[PDB]
């Protein structure tokens, strides 16, 4: 969830 | 040996004058300080801080007009802050660069700079535009101009790092009436609020009071083994309080010829640089080397209030000669004003 | 006036604030020190370090030298040559060193020093500037260091005298150590080139070593 | 007020069979350092000894290293020190100097022109 | 329980970053009460702590978006057009490492305005990834559209700015390596001060390396992830470091000179 | 810092010129002192803290 490195939810 | 026999005469007269001194030591304030009310608590918290500077303030002087503040720093600078416009106007560099003591004038036409440089500068003020000009610099007094005065906007008296005491004059720029009786290494002196009198500083503690005319017959104030840094008057033309470096303020009295009460009430192991009386003649604000300053009753000899805004020493402080603010100048570039 | 000159005050202090900022930044970048107000400024490697003497005042100085906060050096070294009439200046210098090494505010002052090398004939000239058993006994007993260089035309004592002074100086500095702190020896090798060169080297180490006294964990 | 009147000296041989002492006056002697300084013929401001905050380093100059001892005592209010057997027939007038600024363990100022807090002198030379 | 593990992890990280902020406040009170503000921070005091101001900025402007980007509440679509939002987040990562590089350069220039220099490096690097990752909306709530994870630029060229980021990573690593090796070499420029000064300098270097190692480890694992598992587990460690840096620098930086310890004992 | 021989001469001349100075009773001098102080004791806001009503530098 940084540099668009995130899972969902 | 004329030197030896004359010096022996000197101890003989010293013994006689000390006998007269002891005879004059008829009583002491005991009842007055015991039955009069303790002064009470003091807060005087952070009100006006001069965070502008960037060096170690070495001296300061409020102006009798209570308008603008001299601060003879160690940058080649000599700033002039303001009393009630919360800011500064004429931040004026210096020909030489390092000066210890400040000075000032009643009105605003002059302001001085006499300190480490060994030259008593006297600035000027034509207009508030940039690059504020310089008036007649004064020199000719060897050793750093330890502290010097402007009674009115025309007269200049100095006692400086030469173990002499001289009265120049701004225009003519020569000796007017010098004074030669002193032996220490002066580090501060102040002027009576009626301008008729200034009182010297000293290292051998003999904080002399001499009259501006010629230094008439007066007294040299023995005792008090540390240095004096902190002399200011209360509006009575008879007594002051030589602040101290061995923590021990005093209240020598010109009228009675005698010291009255030392302030060696412990919990303090530091020095004091400047003290100026709240003109009530009752409080006596002398600052202590730690980040705080502790009040001293002039008539009860009991500390009653704290003053903590610095971190390092406090190098010179002062009170407004109107009775509206007390200002403090440290070594840590911090110049504080308390209500 | 003030009912409208509020802008006058703000512009006055803002203008002089920019001027003051820049000028005292030129000051605050550069570095300075006492010496043998003569700003005989040198300049090397992106700084013109602000060298200056003080001589001229009287001798007793407890409050003048009190002024030197952030004035990072000692240099005074003497030899009691013809120019009695001359004797024991080191323990004057060394005493003064003890002073600057236990004063309340000179204590945080990374000191340095520069000796003299005209001591090629220490014991062979005048016997007063000479280090003999009548001046220092430590000198008579003392050994040689962990690195020597006895240069010719000198008695072995006249050679190792530089290191002996070094070790006495380190004595009063760190062997007494009253402050857990550091002092720097040197000497004159090439005038105005090696002198000032090592000045910059070990004075960048001075500011380094202040950086280590002041925020030690680099 | 600082009646730092000397005591001892005047005349003595290399035997040095004499003791020098001082006079203190009305202060926190239990917080001053001290030291004694003598006067070589004209330019004599050497640093003969000292005595730190009682119970600390007590150092001496190279000419007298290790040999002198310096006496401090609150009750007698008189700063003593012993002399003998090593150049005590000096023509150097001693001075019961006093390190200013008490409550910190340092001092300055062995200046060559009359000093503020130091005594007016202490004669010593060779008797007949 | 869509993200219970994520919720708990981010809450713990919230707590640690908040206490890092409190420590930063103690630090700024120290910088108020000692030695003066910035004229231009060449000497000692004024430089330290501006790093922790960077900490304040990154920590708070970090806790805001990272929590808030689950646009179930308080969001009808990103308020700042999904660009200025993550601005603060990644300028935070940058500026943090960059002013700690600044302290490297301080210790290097001294022993061998930089902060606006660092923020300058931050801004141009800030532009591209969010310029194209001001991304194409994907429907968050069946009729509500917010900026949602759309990419078309990064593979328009080779491997994207991540390698630039890790070169920026390695630069301070070698910076502290250099400073420690040179102070090591220095102690005998010409025996207890040496054994003293060795240990804590080694401490600084090792704590540096340990702290930003998780960037490297999460980077390598997330290189291992795109093919087989498509997981995001060690991201807990990644943001644990995102704090770790910004917080230990407060406390390690207290651990130098005891100035910060003495100030905390004075007031907080 | 004056060690000249004539420094003794000047000091003793000043001392002799101080052999006849004014003498004032300590008790009555101090009496006038605290009478003065108590007469003014209503002026300085530092002495008894009078609030910012009249004080200019009551800023934010």
């Amino acid at each position: 969830c940084y540099f668009q490195n995130c899972p969902r939810g | 040996s004329e030197l030896d026999q004359l010096r022996q005469e000197a101890e003989q007269l010293k013994n006689q004058i000390r006998d007269a001194r002891k005879a004059c030591a008829d009583a002491t304030l005991s009842q007055i300080t015991n039955n009069i009310d303790p002064v009470g608590r003091i807060q005087m918290r952070t009100r006006r801080t001069l965070r502008g500077h960037l060096a170690k303030i070495y001296a300061m002087h409020w102006g009798t007009d209570s308008r603008l503040l001299v601060s003879a720093s160690q940058d080649g600078k000599l700033i002039i802050w303001d009393s009630y416009t919360t800011n500064k106007v004429h931040a004026i560099p210096l020909r030489s660069s390092w000066v210890m003591t400040c000075a000032y004038a009643p009105s605003g036409n002059y302001v001085a700079c006499g300190g480490l440089d060994n030259i008593c500068s006297i600035y000027n003020l034509k207009t508030r535009e940039g690059n504020v000009r310089v008036s007649r610099e004064l020199a000719g007094h060897t050793g750093y101009l330890s502290c010097c005065r402007f009674l009115d906007d025309n007269q200049i008296v100095t006692s400086s790092g030469d173990t002499t005491c001289a009265l120049w004059d701004i225009e003519t720029g020569q000796q007017t009436t010098t004074f030669t009786g002193h032996t220490g290494d002066v580090m501060s002196l102040s002027l009576a609020p009626d301008t008729r009198l200034f009182v010297s500083g000293a290292c051998d503690a003999s904080a002399k009071l001499w009259d501006v005319r010629e230094g008439m017959c007066r007294q040299t104030f023995t005792g008090h083994e540390s240095d004096i840094n902190a002399i200011c008057f209360f509006p009575n033309g008879n007594a002051f309080a030589t602040g101290s470096d061995d923590a021990t303020c005093r209240l020598f009295d010109l009228r009675a010829d005698q010291e009255l009460m030392t302030y060696s009430h412990d919990n303090i192991i530091c020095g004091i640089t400047s003290v100026s009386f709240s003109k009530s003649g009752r409080l006596l604000l002398a600052g202590y080397d730690d980040f705080n300053c502790n009040v001293w009753d002039a008539l009860k000899a009991d500390r009653a209030g704290v003053l903590a805004g610095h971190d390092n020493r406090v190098s010179c402080l002062g009170v407004t000669d109107d009775g509206m603010a007390v200002a403090t100048g440290s070594w840590d570039s911090f110049l504080k004003i308390w209500n | 006036d003030q009912r409208n000159e509020e802008k006058a005050q703000r512009e006055a202090n803002k203008k002089i604030e920019k001027q003051l900022q820049k000028d005292k930044q030129v000051y605050r970048a550069t570095h300075r020190l006492l010496l043998l107000i003569f700003e005989t400024k040198f300049q090397v490697d992106k700084v013109n370090f602000h060298m200056f003497d003080v001589g001229g005042q009287r001798d007793e100085r407890r409050k003048w030298i009190q002024c030197f906060n952030d004035v990072t050096a000692i240099i005074f070294v003497v030899a009691s040559s013809s120019y009695d009439n001359q004797t024991n200046r080191l323990q004057e210098a060394l005493n003064l060193f003890k002073s600057i090494w236990n004063n309340r505010w000179l204590r945080t002052i990374s000191v340095i020093l520069f000796l003299n090398k005209q001591d090629l004939l220490a014991e062979k000239v005048l016997a007063g500037k000479s280090k003999i058993e009548d001046y220092f006994p430590e000198f008579a007993r003392y050994t040689t260091p962990e690195d020597a260089t006895p240069e010719p035309g000198e008695d072995p004592r006249v050679t190792r005298a530089k290191y002996f002074i070094r070790d006495e100086f380190l004595r009063i500095s760190t062997a007494s150590g009253d402050g857990r702190h550091y002092c720097y020896p040197h000497f004159t090798c090439a005038v105005d080139t090696e002198n000032i060169r090592r000045v910059f080297n070990d004075c960048r180490d001075i500011i380094q070593r202040m950086h280590l006294r002041q925020y030690e964990l680099l | 007020q600082v009646q730092l009147q000397e005591s001892g000296g005047g005349l003595v041989q290399p035997g040095g069979s004499l003791r020098l002492s001082c006079a203190a006056s009305g202060f926190t002697f239990s917080n001053y350092k001290m030291n004694w300084v003598r006067q070589a013929p004209g330019k004599g401001l050497e640093w003969v000894s000292d005595i730190s905050q009682s119970g600390a380093s007590i150092s001496y100059t190279g000419s007298v290293k290790g040999r002198f001892t310096i006496s401090r005592d609150n009750a007698k209010n008189t700063l003593y020190l012993q002399m003998n057997s090593l150049k005590p027939e000096d023509t150097a007038v001693y001075y019961c100097a006093r390190c200013p600024a008490p409550f910190t363990r340092d001092c300055f100022d062995v200046t060559s022109t009359t000093y503020a807090y130091r005594g007016q002198g202490t004669q010593v030379t060779v008797s007949s | 329980t869509r993200d219970p593990l994520l919720a708990r992890a981010e809450l713990a990280l919230l707590s640690i970053v908040f206490v890092a902020v409190a420590l930063s406040n103690g630090l700024v009170l120290a910088a108020l009460a000692r030695r003066g503000r910035r004229g231009h921070w060449a000497p000692i005091h004024v430089f330290i702590g501006h790093l922790c101001l960077a900490d304040l900025a990154v920590a708070l402007f970090q806790v805001l978006p990272q929590l808030a980007w689950k646009a179930t509440d308080r969001f009808r679509g990103p308020d700042a057009l999904c660009r200025a939002v993550k601005y603060l987040q990644m300028v935070g990562m940058y500026a943090s490492s960059y002013m700690i590089l600044a302290m490297t350069l301080d210790r290097h220039r001294a022993i061998c305005r930089p902060v606006l220099v660092a923020w300058a490096f931050s801004l141009l690097l800030s532009l591209p990834q969010l310029f194209i990752f001001a991304q194409r909306n994907v429907e968050g709530g069946s009729g509500v559209t917010d900026c949602w994870a759309c990419f078309a630029e990064p593979w328009g060229r080779r491997t994207y700015v991540t390698w630039i980021a890790l070169m920026v990573f390695v630069a301070p690593t070698l910076g502290i390596a250099a400073c420690q090796v040179l102070i090591f070499r220095e102690i005998h420029a010409s025996s207890a001060a040496v054994a003293k000064t060795v240990r804590m300098t080694l401490v600084i270097v090792v704590v540096y390396v340990l702290c930003w190692a998780p960037f490297f480890l999460v980077q390598l694992w997330a290189a291992w992830d795109p093919e087989a598992p498509l997981e995001g587990a060690p991201f807990v460690l990644l943001m644990l470091l995102a704090s770790l840096n910004s917080c230990t620098n407060p406390w390690i930086y207290a651990s130098f000179s005891s100035s910060v310890s003495s100030e905390l004992r004075s007031l907080l | 810092n004056t060690a000249s021989i004539a420094q003794a001469r000047k000091l003793v001349e000043q001392l002799k010129m101080e052999a006849n100075i004014d003498r004032i009773k300590v008790s009555k001098a101090a009496a006038d002192l605290m009478a003065y102080c108590e007469a003014h004791a209503k002026e300085d806001p530092l002495l008894t803290p009078v609030p910012a009503s009249e004080n200019p530098f009551r800023e934010k």
